[PDB]
RNA sequence: GUCUACGGCCAUACCACCCUGAACGCGCCCGAUCUCGUCUGAUCUCGGAAGCUAAGCAGGGUCGGGCCUGGUUAGUACUUGGAUGGGAGACCGCCUGGGAAUACCGGGUGCUGUAGGCUU
RNA sequence: AGGAGAUGUCAGAAAAGUUACCACAGGGAUAACUGGCUUGUGGCGGCCAAGCGUUCAUAGCGACGUCGCUUUUUGAUCCUUCGAUGUCGGCUCUUCCUAUCAUUGUGAAGCAGAAUUUACCAAGCGUUGGAUUGUUCACCCACUAAUAGGGAACGUGAGC
RNA sequence: ACCUGUCAAACGGUAACGCAGGUGUCCUAAGGCGAGCUCAGGGAGGACAGAAACCUCCCGUGGAGCAGAAGGGCAAAAGCU
RNA sequence: CCGCGGAGCCUACGCCGCGACGAGUAGGAGGGCCGCUGCGGUGAGCCUUGAAGCCUAGGGCGCGGGCCCGGGUGGAGCCGC
RNA sequence: UCUAGUAGCUGGUUCCCUCCGAAGUUUCCCUCAGGAUAGCUGGCGCUCUCGCUACGCAGUUUUAUCCGGUAAAGCGAAUGAUUAGAGGUCUUGGGGCAUCUCAACCUAUUCUCAAACUUUAAAUGGGUAAGAAGCCCGGCUCGCUGGCGUGGAGCCGGGCGUGGAAUGCGAGUGCCUAGUGGGCCACUUUUGGGAAGCAGAACUGGCGCUGCGGGAUGAACCGAACGCCGGGUUAAAGCGCCCGAUGCCGACGCUCAUCAGACCCCAGAAAAGGUGUUGGUUGAUAUAGACAGCAGGACCUGCCGAAUCAACUAGCCCUGA
RNA sequence: GGCCGCCCCUCCCACGGCGCGACCGCUCCGGGGCGGACUGUCCCCAGUGCGCCCCGGGCGUCGUCGCGCCGUCGGGUCCC
């Protein structure tokens, strides 16, 4: 006859099993809801973006230009190959270790390692 | 069961606080809220018009719309094991700006220009927040001061 | 111990599930290719050939036609792991290398008296073990009709999805729940 | 005063039967799933305050370097490919911690010991540590150690405990 | 807390500085306890329930083990101490014998376990000293102060059993 | 050092009573033809400039009430987590963290924005 | 296309009863016995001591309060049993309990004797014949040492 | 089928033939706007006048009112005219 | 090249290596050289020198579903892929 | 014969192994032994991601920033409830008799309270943020807004990687979808009821779906979760014998019961008592002389000549039983 | 070849301690002369703080700057 009424018992097991999902994010959203006469507006800057696209290019050449003097005003250096460190052991060792910079001493230090020549 | 009434159980969350009653202060209407900054929702009972509901009171939302004189949000809203971003429409009075945003915005400032004033000084500067670390290596002095002995005290029966 | 199981196993194809030789055969063939070769282009073109029929839509020749006159995309191979399809709509077809497992009788009539080429996957390997001067196309996948009645139910309020309904007409599905004037309209 | 540990050795002395979920959670953040796993953690007040939630779930200290050294040396893998390989040569290593600048199995101690920059790299290379259970057993794993017990922070009893474990 | 042989520790501790004030006090407990581990949340317990003083605000400056400086001389000790019974809480003081103020303790919740069944944990003792023979108020320790103390082992009972566990000769107790 | 017009935060600004107020101002004040409104030119509206700081207003005062703020209460009350702790129970102790509120005792008693004056 | 006439069992069938002559599918998801938890109520005890007892709180009682025990009352609940645990009482017969009416041995008294009351060890032994009532219960008549109280599936229907 | 306070363990949600209550209406204004006022209560006075008629001054943070129950809200208001 | 030669492999639906894991009602899915009856192909299959069926303290295989062989009985059909 | 009539109801429902694995809850229903619906499950995938010869996420913390009116506390603070004295007095007050005491009112205090009270106010909670979808420059568009070169939004170029807390982890997404929709138990919180192995809730864990070691036995307790095995070691619990393991020369005490006691849930006891014994607290006496005892006067003395008396408290044991 | 092993030495750095000065900030238990308020001992009285103004003392976590001296299985591929 008489039975259970309510209970929310086992229901946040349930919810985590497949996890409390945040809504999703996108960069661009609904334009849903925002006043009316803001979005009729909206649409016809975008309507007219199309001109002035003359002096969008002219002013957007000009910095383009600029921008390549202000590169050709500075000038790209160029480093050195490095060389064997001279204080530090564990540097100097971590040098000769390195298998592209050391090769050059490793064959050295091996050529004077040998004997009975 | 108990209703499903709109205002059931708000009896102090839209109660205003104790000598704070009468005329709104007029900062509040004056305060800017711009498409894409976030706004805390605290209903306020002495404007009855575009309230919250009881369950966005202290939410955190984003401004999405703005109108002559309310704000819509997207506020998240937590139901039956799903966050779902709802949108809902209320009066200036019930928002306020949300401080953290303004704490947030002010470290980036800081950031970038540390950035430049590094490069410009060549040196290197921490920008990561850390946790507060271990307590470093100390000493400390007694000057000539033995500590002070400390004793548990008998038990006394008061009244 | 305290792990859970539910999504150890990966569901996704490892092999063909047809029982066709010819496609058997360029599956061992890309099989090789994929673990000999550091290409992801035979990765991907291995995945497709597992593929079924449903996630193998047919590629139009005007959408090929569109895609292949991109800039850039000049005397390079479209290869299509699907059946290229003849559009009627496009009237003139210009020269095209293309790569498919099947193509139909009219579009390979068409490509072939514009000057084109029609490759198999098994010469496209010759000519290009690597994937190089390839465009990887595909048909509209969700461009078939069961996609118009997924997604959120028709009796929920914004909505737009198809019903599934035995005949159209007045009749059929359009009085209470469509229409302000009979109960409500979502 | 000296300087508070910057490294503690945690030890999960509980099975998983009947734990709470935020127990549970933090534990398998510590990457204790298993009874008498361990691992290294840094100690700051983000990850103390994450031990209290598990305190009566784990045995933790302040390990020394000889207990670092038995650790890594007789039961320290790695975790290469997603894959439980012994540390067997230095190659496996170099290969994955490398670039960092830890080549060998003294770079990795050094690394774990004297907790400073990749710590957190030479830390989560380490599969988490799969300890026998306490020869000589236990006191009481259900209470506190300052209560006679088996939970908690015992701050330098951790090597007592490492020695009957490892 | 629980008991093995205990210790005396010395603990040193103080808050942390502050800009309100930069040289807080130094304030010394003596504990006894059966490690430094054990010490040191004994020294919290105090000193919280004292001087409004948490472990999250404070610092131990110094903890180290107080060794006795007489272990080879006899002694008497009183223990003031305050206990927590079934209803009411006490105060007591009581006296005994022992070459070392750490065993003289360990005896001291020994004897309350036995006598009134109070658990360590409902134990607080706040003082121990040593006292001169004169001054003892307690016959069972004031018993032993006599120079030409005498006294036989009437009836000793057998330990070695099971070690032949089977004998023809039954046990002597006399000697 | 101050005031006026418009304000922001809305008592550290309020309330009771006493003292002082230079110069501008703010007022009290004089009057009812016009504008306007009343039972009543009291209020409201209008036209003024003989007098006065008595009042409002400003500043100060009071072992002042209130208000604000800090000590104390108090690591007390309460509380997250723990135990094959205690107790017949009621309830209580301990481990691990957080941690209040009266009475009682001190300190303070508006800050300020825009525009325009006086202190010549 | 927009209003209105309504469904209150209010997401909205058009709807009176009886069955002891009854039927079916089921239910121990659910009542009417025992049993089990509980003991309010019933019953039986204890503590304090305001008074009663000529005098005197406690020989014997015991107000205002308060702590228990029992399951021979009645409730409360619905755990077991509805493809069935035969149901009130009496008759017959055995055993068990003691919270003892008598009898054996005692202690106390407001115990002079007689009679009586209070308490202890104690259930070995005994606790009847009848009028009225279906009765348990009750009541009366008459003997008696006394005519105590109860349990055992509210013992006991393939025993009546 | 609905609403108020509480239960309900300071987000939200939360049961019982739980507790305390209300509803099937009422309003051309008690809807809307503007202006001007301040309410309950109390003290002290004034012919008949008295514990309660009306007039006047003073105090009054709302202790009144806002139609329905309750909670919230409200003072040159949302109250009265 | 004074030797003229050098194991196995790879039913690719095959073979090999490394690491982690293994409870289960209701329920879902996969594999089955598990089993039954009939049909199309195939085994130059088996069988009166003994088919099916039945019995078995025999020899065995497979985690298991089951299966193969020995022996006895039987008398005309039966099985593998 | 229609007829194998219908049944939300009872009974049954046939081979093996492998992998994954629930629900008794929401809303609607002449709905309460049933359904539809969401949730929980499985299957099929698919889109991507990292690495060798990171697209992002989280039953966690930290750092910032909001939200709240429960525990507590308060009533010489509002609303209600409420005890007792004190100091003054207008008294449409009364009584005993020029009156005087009471009552009333006021003022300053005081005792005790609130689920449907509150100035104050936790712990544990809930929300948001912790960057490349960012930051900073230059330009263009607008019919919206407008003193304005205004404002707001949009769009087009350019520059800046110290990747802007800790820890851990590979993620996202579509279709189809069975069973379930009687629950029950425990710590803590909590409503009704004297209470219940009673009825009803919150949170978490568990039993149901689950065996294993221990609690003698037992759905739920304690420990721990399971492929077939060998070695080693533990948990909870134990080690007289049943029965593996104290056959330790174990340590200190307490306790004798003519109903002794003997281990979470848990399976039986209270108020009140004891000159049983053991501790402890407070007070007091005693060299002029203690307490006893031997007697007198009637509280004092002489004789013995060093500890004693009282009240209370709490352990085991005993009465209550 | 280098380092360590015992003796005058030698420089720098780090930690701790002890003094010496200089500079800075708070404070009065302070002194001296300039204006405001206070007291039922107010004309002959007695106090209270406030501005410039320089001397005296203290503290500053034991502030900053230096200078010395003492200690270290201290550090500098074990300084020269």
């Amino acid at each position: 006859a008489k039975s259970k009424n309510h209970t929310t018992h086992n229901q946040s097991r349930k919810w985590h099993r497949n996890g409390i999902k945040k809504p999703r994010s996108q960069r661009y959203e609904s334009l849903k809801g925002v006043d009316p006469k803001f979005l009729r507006n909206m649409r016809f800057a975008k309507k007219h973006n199309k001109k002035g696209l003359k002096k969008m290019q002219a002013n957007n050449a000009k910095a383009v230009s600029a921008r390549a003097e202000a590169i050709k005003a500075l000038v790209k250096p160029q480093a050195i190959k490095p060389k064997m460190p001279k204080g530090p052991k564990l540097k100097r060792l971590a040098f000769i270790a390195h298998p592209k910079l050391g090769k050059r001493i490793r064959s050295y230090m091996a050529k004077g390692q040998r004997l009975c020549q | 069961t108990n209703t499903k009434g709109k205002r059931r159980g708000t009896r102090y969350m839209f109660s205003r606080p104790f000598r704070k009653h009468g005329v709104v202060p007029l900062a509040t209407y004056m305060r800017i809220y711009k498409k894409g900054d976030i706004v805390d929702i605290k209903g306020m009972g002495t404007v009855q018009k575009g309230m919250p509901h009881k369950c966005y009171h202290g939410k955190t939302g984003r401004v999405y719309n703005v109108t002559q004189h309310a704000v819509g949000i997207i506020v998240n809203k937590q139901v039956k094991g799903k966050i779902l971003a709802k949108r809902i429409n209320v009066r200036i009075e019930h928002i306020k700006h949300s401080k953290s945003r303004d704490s947030f915005l002010k470290r980036v400032k800081e950031n970038d220009q540390k950035k430049k004033e590094a490069k410009e000084k060549g040196t290197w500067v921490q920008l990561k927040r850390q946790p507060a670390p271990p307590r470093e290596a100390h000493f400390v002095r007694t000057n000539g001061k033995e500590p002070e002995l400390l004793e548990p005290i008998p038990y006394e029966f008061m009244a | 111990v305290d792990i859970r199981h539910n999504k150890d196993r990966k569901v996704r194809r490892k092999e063909p599930k047809s029982q066709d030789i010819y496609l058997r055969l360029l599956v061992k063939l890309y099989r090789f290719l994929a673990r000999r070769t550091n290409s992801t282009f035979n990765q991907v073109v291995l995945k497709r050939l597992f593929m079924s029929r449903t996630n193998r839509p047919p590629l139009s020749l005007s959408r090929m036609i569109r895609k292949m006159k991109l800039p850039g995309r000049e005397n390079k191979t479209a290869v299509v792991v699907g059946t290229v399809t003849d559009d009627v709509r496009i009237l003139e077809v210009p020269k095209l290398k293309v790569c498919a497992l099947r193509v139909s009788s009219r579009a390979r009539s068409r490509i072939l008296k514009a000057g084109g080429k029609i490759l198999t996957f098994d010469q496209l390997a010759l000519e290009s073990p690597k994937g190089r001067g390839t465009v990887l196309l595909s048909g509209p996948r969700k461009g078939r009709e069961v996609y118009r009645h997924f997604g959120k139910a028709p009796g929920t309020p914004h909505s737009h999805t198809k019903p599934y309904v035995r005949s159209k007409g007045r009749k059929f599905e359009r009085a209470r729940g469509r229409r302000a004037s009979r109960g409500y309209k979502n | 005063v000296p300087a508070e540990p910057k490294l503690a050795f945690v030890i999960r002395i509980r099975g998983i039967n009947g734990v709470s979920p935020k127990v549970r959670k933090v534990l398998q953040l510590l990457r204790l799933r298993q009874i008498f796993n361990g691992t290294f953690v840094k100690l700051n007040k983000a990850s103390i305050n994450m031990l209290r939630i598990v305190e009566p779930y784990i045995a933790w200290g302040y390990p020394n370097l000889k207990s670092v050294n038995e650790l890594i040396y007789k039961r320290g893998y790695g975790k290469i490919n997603k894959k439980r390989i012994a540390l067997t040569d230095n190659s496996l290593i170099a290969r994955s911690l490398g670039k960092f600048g830890i080549i060998c199995m003294e770079d990795l101690i050094h690394e774990i010991y004297t907790v400073g920059k990749r710590f957190k790299e030479a830390n989560n290379f380490l599969w988490p540590f799969k300890l026998s259970s306490p020869r000589g057993g236990m006191k009481k794993k259900t209470t506190h150690f300052v209560e006679g017990g088996d939970a908690g922070n015992r701050e330098d009893q951790i090597n007592r405990l490492i020695r009957r474990m490892n | 807390k629980a008991s093995g042989t205990l210790r005396e520790y010395k603990v040193v501790g103080r808050c942390l500085p502050t800009p309100k004030c930069h040289t807080p006090p130094l304030y010394r407990m003596r504990i006894f306890a059966p490690n430094h581990v054990v010490a040191k949340s004994r020294f919290w317990y105090f000193v919280s329930q004292l001087k409004k003083m948490k472990k999250s605000s404070g610092e131990i400056v110094y903890c180290g083990q107080v060794f006795e400086k007489s272990p080879l001389r006899v002694k008497n000790f009183g223990i003031w101490l305050r206990y927590d019974s079934r209803s009411g809480t006490h105060n007591m003081y009581r006296e005994y014998r022992d070459l070392t103020t750490a065993g003289a303790v360990t005896q001291c919740y020994r004897d309350m376990g036995a006598r009134h069944r109070a658990r360590a944990h409902s134990i607080q003792i706040m003082k121990v000293e040593e006292i001169a023979a004169g001054k003892c108020r307690r016959p069972a320790v004031k018993q032993f102060h006599d120079s030409k103390i005498k006294f036989p082992l009437p009836h000793r009972v057998l330990r070695r059993q099971h070690k032949p566990r089977f004998t023809t000769k039954r046990p002597n107790t006399f000697f």
